[PDB]
């Protein structure tokens, strides 16, 4: 359980850029903060997708193996997080702050 | 003067942090 | 006594109209032997150094980048045309001396050119830009404009 | 000497859109700093550790924190209450 | 941080009397709101009694009432009387025609 | 001669137009913001737009009269709001 929470806290992105259809012109890609419940959803879906590439017929076995690899450092979903954070760093000036 | 200077300390700190964020833009 | 043409600075002129954006890059050439000429008065020398000759190097419009008709006067057309200019200034080794930017009018490309020069697209040119100015031409009375359009 | 301008009698004294001071969200400023911290020292750099910890706490339950600063201006209530007294209108 | 912006701190002059309110933010805002160029009169030649038309050959003085491009400032900004504004504008226009401004 | 060479710096900047800014090599976007302020304080963009089409003298006079009234009306409105705020502060 501690391993699961640590993996979810490291894999979930802190922020995510969202397109807001504000104005008749092009929508704005503004970074948005994420709460802990929203962060866990993003990280869990990545884990499930990675788990479903494994060979076992039983989802529990595939999920167990995926969670073990993530607890040991190896996961392909850390790339997804880095790409979501890169986009947000690029659009840092688009933030409103009021 | 202490009562006034205490409220002034808080606001100064707050407004010296919004400036830092707003200026970072 | 000998033509000694040398570049003193570059002028980046942008004309931002309602239907197009024109960007011209020029060199302010100075014959460094002009004062060595014979029969040259103090006034002629000072008048030659107050308005130095200019030579056009790069001339671009929004139609040179493939934007056609109505798209020529839009924000995106100007932003890309400004990028192509900032690139051609580095590909021609014309980023050694100081650049003076002159903006002419207030169309939709004026704010695109400024954004392209204070951003990544113009991170090399902006380092050389020393003076910005406005050259919008206004008339004090002057010729009669066309009649108001009834639309 | 400063020119005083006196209005004619008016049907109302009202501000169309009263300006209000909207304090900035604490979580958004934290995110704007963390994003900047990653821009200079790099993403996940150990220098932004404190920023990450603070951001997580700010957004843990609500991504915009406890927003409890909503305010409305009272200028239009006072303006309509006092206009007849202070407009300087001549007697009937 | 041991530093504060000048706009967030009031420097009490020497020899002046103060109240506790002078250390508050209200004083800062109140000083901004009521900040007018009232000391101009004592430094404003045209608000002293001189005839602005006698300065038509002194572009340096006249250049104090025009913008960066040479546009004569509206009376709302100069604060001059109707007569002085009228005379000052004539002086500037005459100066421009002579070739000095 | 050199007399015409060492006296060209001031001469060059002695015939200024007032529409130029010396760029701040540190923050180059602050210099463009300063230039925009000059344009708006000399009404350069507004004048250019108003010179695109001809307006009859009578219409020009009407527009000038209305604009002045709105400017003066706003000054009178602000004067009354300040009185309201002052009156409210003192408990009226
Ligand atoms: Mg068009
Ligand atoms: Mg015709």
């Amino acid at each position: 359980i501690q391993a699961l929470e640590k993996s979810l806290d490291e894999l979930a992105p802190l922020m995510m850029t969202k397109t807001f259809n504000t104005g008749v012109a092009k929508a704005s890609v503004i970074p948005v903060p994420l709460n802990k419940r929203q962060r866990n959803r993003i990280a869990w879906n990545w884990i499930v997708q990675s788990a479903n590439q494994r060979v076992s017929s039983d989802f529990a076995v595939r999920l167990g193996e995926e969670l073990t690899a993530i607890a040991k450092g190896t996961s392909s979903a850390f790339e997804k997080r880095d790409q979501i954070h890169k986009t947000a760093i690029a659009h840092r000036a688009y933030i409103q702050l009021k | 003067e202490q009562e006034v200077l205490d409220v002034w300390e808080k606001k100064v700190v707050e407004e010296t942090e919004l400036m830092a964020a707003r200026t970072s833009n | 006594y000998k033509p000694k043409e040398e570049v003193v600075k570059y002028i980046l002129h942008g004309k931002f109209t309602k239907n197009n954006t024109h960007l011209t890059f020029s060199s302010v050439v100075e014959d460094k032997n002009f004062h060595k000429n014979k029969g040259l008065t103090y006034n002629d020398t000072m008048l030659y150094y107050l308005n130095l000759p200019q030579k056009v190097k790069i001339s671009l419009s929004t139609g040179c980048l493939g934007f056609r008709k109505a798209a020529r006067g839009e924000y995106e057309a100007a932003f890309q045309t400004s990028g192509r200019m900032f690139e051609l200034i580095k590909e021609k080794n014309m980023l050694n001396k100081d650049i003076e930017v002159v903006m002419d009018d207030f169309g939709k490309g004026r704010a695109a050119f400024i954004s392209a020069l204070v951003g990544k697209e113009g991170a090399s040119v902006v380092k050389k830009v020393v003076k910005i100015s406005d050259a919008t031409k206004l008339k004090f009375g002057g010729v009669r404009s066309p009649k108001m359009r009834r639309l | 000497k400063p020119p005083v301008y006196r209005l004619p009698p008016l049907p109302r004294l009202k501000v169309k859109k009263p300006i209000i001071r909207q304090e900035a969200n604490k979580c958004l400023v934290l995110m704007s700093n963390l994003l900047q911290c990653w821009s200079s020292y790099g993403h996940m750099s150990p220098k932004c550790a404190g920023l990450v910890t603070e951001l997580k706490s700010c957004t843990s339950e609500s991504a915009l924190g406890k927003r409890n600063n909503v305010q409305k201006s009272n200028i239009n209530y006072h303006a309509a209450r006092l206009y007849d007294r202070i407009n300087g209108k001549p007697h009937d | 941080t041991k530093k504060i912006d000048q706009s967030l701190s009031k420097k009490l002059p020497k020899g002046t009397i103060y109240d506790p309110f002078d250390f508050s933010m209200g004083r800062i805002h109140l000083d901004r709101k009521y900040q007018a160029n009232k000391n101009s009169n004592r430094n404003d030649i045209m608000k002293s009694g001189a005839n602005p038309l006698e300065f038509y050959a002194r572009p340096r003085i006249l250049s104090r009432y025009v913008t960066s491009t040479g546009r004569i400032q509206h009376r709302d900004i100069t604060g001059l009387s109707a007569k002085n504004q009228r005379r000052l504008s004539k002086a500037i226009r005459r100066c421009q025609a002579i070739g000095l401004m | 001669a050199e007399i015409a060479r060492s006296s060209v710096e001031n001469a060059q900047m002695r015939f200024n137009s007032g529409k130029s800014i010396i760029v701040n090599k540190n923050n180059p976007a602050e210099s463009f913001k300063r230039l925009n302020r000059i344009m708006f304080e000399n009404n350069i963009p507004g004048d250019k737009r108003s010179q695109r089409f001809y307006m009859k003298p009578g219409k020009v006079a009407e527009l000038k009269r209305s604009q002045r009234h709105r400017k003066e009306f706003m000054m009178g409105f602000k004067r009354l709001i300040e009185i309201v705020k002052d009156a409210k502060r003192k408990g009226y």
